[PDB]
């Protein structure tokens, strides 16, 4: 029977002193969020007492502007000696009891702290999730051949970006058609209405799912269910659907498009023309793109998939004319990332064609990082104590579509992580818990990897 | 005297090399592994413990945490630290 | 009183970098518990089969083509694993 | 002009075309040099899957632009 | 290795008991000081990322936070639960 600090519910018992707490609690964390690397390490991360940075957790104090740390128990005794017992770690912003040596974590109005003003009618109209709901997963049954579109839904639904663009309503408020069953991101909306909340009031939580059905069989027949499909073909036309329904949406020189899709899945690439004699030059073009397709042949893992993309190539079709040495050369060209994208999305190129006009399959496994390092891909170097360097630039792992048969039948699943770390495959109407070690072992198709740490 | 610790963090903080460090032990610990492992750790002494209490937890968690740093991550960390160091302490 | 040495205080500045680190992710593991725990007084953890069979619920595979599913456009009970087909005859006009 | 196009392998090929060529038609001289037919063809563009009676500058592609090449894996 | 004696004096001439110093000292600045991430470089972000790009600094830190509608059921984050109507 799970209990809540005693101290904190004794000073609640007084509004005036609770408004006290939760507004000094938004100016910290406001602080956290607002204060430059240097200035946060000075102020917020150095003990009052020892003066050291980062002696383990620093907190700061809620009721004066002390600072203390944890290694030297240097706010535990600011607690005993000046009476103040609460203090917040300036690396999270959770708060501490000191006498109860534990934070405060369950009460909701504390970890919400910014609707302070708010939380009577937020309560009123509102209920925290129910415990089945809570992580969104629920199966997306066959109705066809529709492995190839709900693989890429589940991949949609767990993409926090996603998640956070249904939920703060921002299609709902501005949709000039409000159907689920023509337009794709109400359908979308409804079916993250059904695996996290309730549609008022075995088969369950397909609606969403028939509606979206409906919506693509409109658009095209040939995506929208029946016959077996390409995932990435899929994806492409939904992300496609997605922004269209922005545009039509917009009530109106201005070239980037500020869309979900092209917010968060758009980066570019930086494509260099240059003599192989000069090495200078370059003729450079920038092309948008919402993913890469990588070449696996002859390799074993994504890295090296990844060095074949940037790899240099000398190209002997191209009429090309060198200025700087007046003459002509065969020249070379060079892809590598202009900009990232907040999520990147990966497509293994798992095929070949063959001599007879058939294609094949390419089952060959390749490995792939639970976290990605872009740095080596990335065309532009910054300044380093000589040619430059580009900093680390971490992925994390999400998402995993495999195929399992040939390159024209087969069988598409889903892989998705979610908070703690617990990951699950979500294969037609099953979803189930798998460990990361043979999430690791699956054959990758689509991989999605959300940004996690820029150095 | 003990001042002479926090001076020189002081010093890599203002520098800017504070922050290279910081940013450079917490990338290579998030690429092998480590950060999710302290969380799966962290979990499991919560439900060997049957507690959520953080005082209590940390006592179990911390001392393997820092057992389970890489000699790699641990030696690579150190010499680039010693480096900034060399820079700014007379010896 | 102990010698001070670039070895030791780069230790000391690593143990306090690790430290704080740590120290972090548990306050933050502590902390999401401690609510879900509160939340959820019943809080069960979803199943996980070695054999590759139960869902997240410890249930089976359902029989389809045993469920079907109600066409709110044409008023009809049609075989779920057939829907996508039925919708190919019944949206169109 | 002259652009790209990265093809199922990774190697880069070059084709001749006008702003004003159809997908058709580009994917037509991709046959050409690679031997897969055009319904086998995906030609992917900025995030986009080229599609049959548009043009090349419906999609922005200009000088020196890159086409991706990749096949279709069907499944259900 | 070898044993430490000091701070080199040039360090101390441009950088260098319980403290005076305030952690609310640091509002003023706050106030006027953009969005900061803790381990996402605000300059490696201006040259590497596009300037609209959406950012969600450790987006699986914690689970999804939202409350649920008690008249329509719908999950909404909790910056749109005051705004949200029927
Ligand atoms: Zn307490
Ligand atoms: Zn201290
Ligand atoms: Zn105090
Ligand atoms: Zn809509
Ligand atoms: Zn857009
Ligand atoms: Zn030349
Ligand atoms: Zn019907
Ligand atoms: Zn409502």
């Amino acid at each position: 029977a799970m209990s809540i600090c005693p101290h904190i519910q004794q000073v609640f018992q007084n509004e005036k002193s609770k408004d006290g707490v939760l507004k000094t609690c938004n100016a910290a964390r406001y602080i956290l969020n607002h204060s430059v690397p240097k200035e946060k390490f000075l102020n917020t991360m150095k003990c009052g007492t020892c003066h050291e940075i980062n002696s383990g957790a620093t907190f700061m104090c809620l009721q004066c502007g002390f600072c203390g740390c944890w290694n030297h128990s240097h706010f535990l005794s600011h607690s005993k000696q000046i009476g103040h017992i609460f203090g917040i770690n300036s690396n999270n912003g959770l708060l501490f009891c000191f006498k109860c040596e534990d934070y405060i974590g369950n009460i909701d109005l504390i970890n919400d702290a910014i609707l302070a003003k708010y939380w009577d009618d937020v309560c009123t109209k509102t209920m925290v999730p129910s415990m089945e709901r809570r992580d969104g997963l629920s199966g997306l049954i066959n109705m066809g051949s529709t492995c190839f579109m709900s693989s890429i839904l589940q991949c949609l639904i767990h993409n926090p970006y996603f998640i956070r663009h249904s939920m703060s309503q921002i299609h709902s408020n501005n949709c000039k058609v409000r159907s689920p069953d023509k337009c794709f991101s109400c359908a979308l909306d409804k079916i993250v209405h059904e695996l996290y909340g309730a549609l008022n009031t075995s088969t369950n939580r397909q609606t969403g799912f028939i509606y979206l059905l409906t919506c693509a069989w409109k658009i095209n027949q040939n995506l929208a269910g029946y016959s077996q499909q390409d995932a990435h073909e899929f994806w492409q036309f939904i992300i496609n659907q997605i922004h269209q329904s922005y545009v039509l949406d917009l009530p109106n020189n201005n070239k980037q498009c500020e869309c979900i899709v092209h917010t968060v899945f758009e980066g570019s690439l930086e494509s260099s023309i240059v003599c192989p004699g000069c090495q200078n030059n370059s003729k450079t073009t920038i092309d948008p793109f919402l993913d890469l397709s990588l070449d696996i042949k002859d390799k074993k893992k994504l890295y090296e998939c990844l060095d074949s993309f940037h790899k240099k190539e000398q190209l002997k079709d191209f009429n090309y004319h060198c200025g700087e040495c007046n003459s002509t050369q065969d020249a070379i060209k060079q892809l590598g990332i202009h900009k990232l994208p907040s999520v990147l999305v990966l497509q293994l190129k798992r095929f070949e064609h063959l001599l007879n006009g058939s294609n094949r399959k390419l089952d060959d496994f390749i490995e792939f990082p639970t976290y990605l390092n872009m740095k080596n891909y990335c065309s532009t170097k910054e300044k380093d104590k000589e040619n430059g360097k580009v900093p680390d630039i971490i992925y994390e792992l999400i998402g995993i579509v495999s195929h399992k048969g040939t390159v024209n039948e087969g069988h598409y699943i889903a892989f998705c992580k979610i908070s703690g770390g617990q990951w699950f495959k979500f294969n037609d109407s099953m979803v189930s818990s798998i460990s990361q070690e043979e999430v690791l072992k699956e054959q990758a198709y689509l991989l999605f990897y959300t940004i996690r740490q820029v150095n | 005297t003990a001042q002479l610790k926090s001076q020189i963090q002081q010093y890599l903080v203002e520098s800017g090399n504070y922050e290279l460090i910081s940013n450079e032990l917490k990338a290579r610990l998030l690429q092998e592994g480590w950060v999710d492992k302290v969380k799966d750790l962290t979990k499991s002494e919560m439900n060997i413990n049957e507690s959520t209490n953080f005082t209590q937890i940390l006592s179990t968690v911390e001392p393997k945490a820092l057992e389970m740093v890489s000699d790699s991550t641990r030696e690579t960390v150190l010499k680039q630290i010693r480096e900034f160091l060399e820079e700014i302490v007379d010896t | 009183e102990e010698t001070i040495t670039i070895d030791s205080i780069s230790n000391g500045i690593l143990n306090n970098l690790l430290t704080t680190l740590i120290q972090d992710i548990v306050a933050r593991e502590t902390t999401q518990q401690q609510l879900l725990k509160t939340r959820y007084p019943d809080l069960r953890s979803y199943y996980f089969d070695p054999n590759g069979s139960l869902d997240i619920n410890g249930l089976q595979k359902q029989q389809e083509s045993s469920q079907y599913i109600h066409c709110e456009n044409c008023g009809r009970d049609v075989s779920a694993n057939r829907l996508a087909a039925h919708l190919q005859r019944c949206l169109s006009r | 002009m002259q652009i790209f196009v990265k093809t199922l392998t990774g190697k880069t090929i070059t084709l001749e075309v006008e702003p004003s060529d159809t997908i058709e038609n580009v994917k037509a001289k991709i046959q050409d040099k690679e031997g897969i037919p055009p319904d086998q063809q995906r030609l992917i563009f900025a995030g986009k899957q080229l599609e049959d009676g548009r043009t090349l500058s419906d999609y922005n592609i200009q000088k020196e632009s890159t086409l991706h090449l990749v096949l279709r894996l069907r499944g259900g | 290795d070898a044993e430490i004696k000091g701070i080199k004096p040039k360090v101390i001439e441009e950088y260098s008991g319980p403290s005076n110093d305030s952690w609310k000292s640091l509002m003023s600045s706050a106030k006027d000081t953009p969005l900061q991430y803790d381990h996402m470089n605000r300059e490696s972000l201006k040259k590497y990322f596009n300037p609209n790009a959406q950012l969600i600094e450790d987006p699986l830190d914690k689970p999804i936070q939202y409350r649920v509608c008690e008249k329509c059921g719908k999950p909404l984050a909790l910056t749109a639960i005051v705004d949200h109507l029927e």
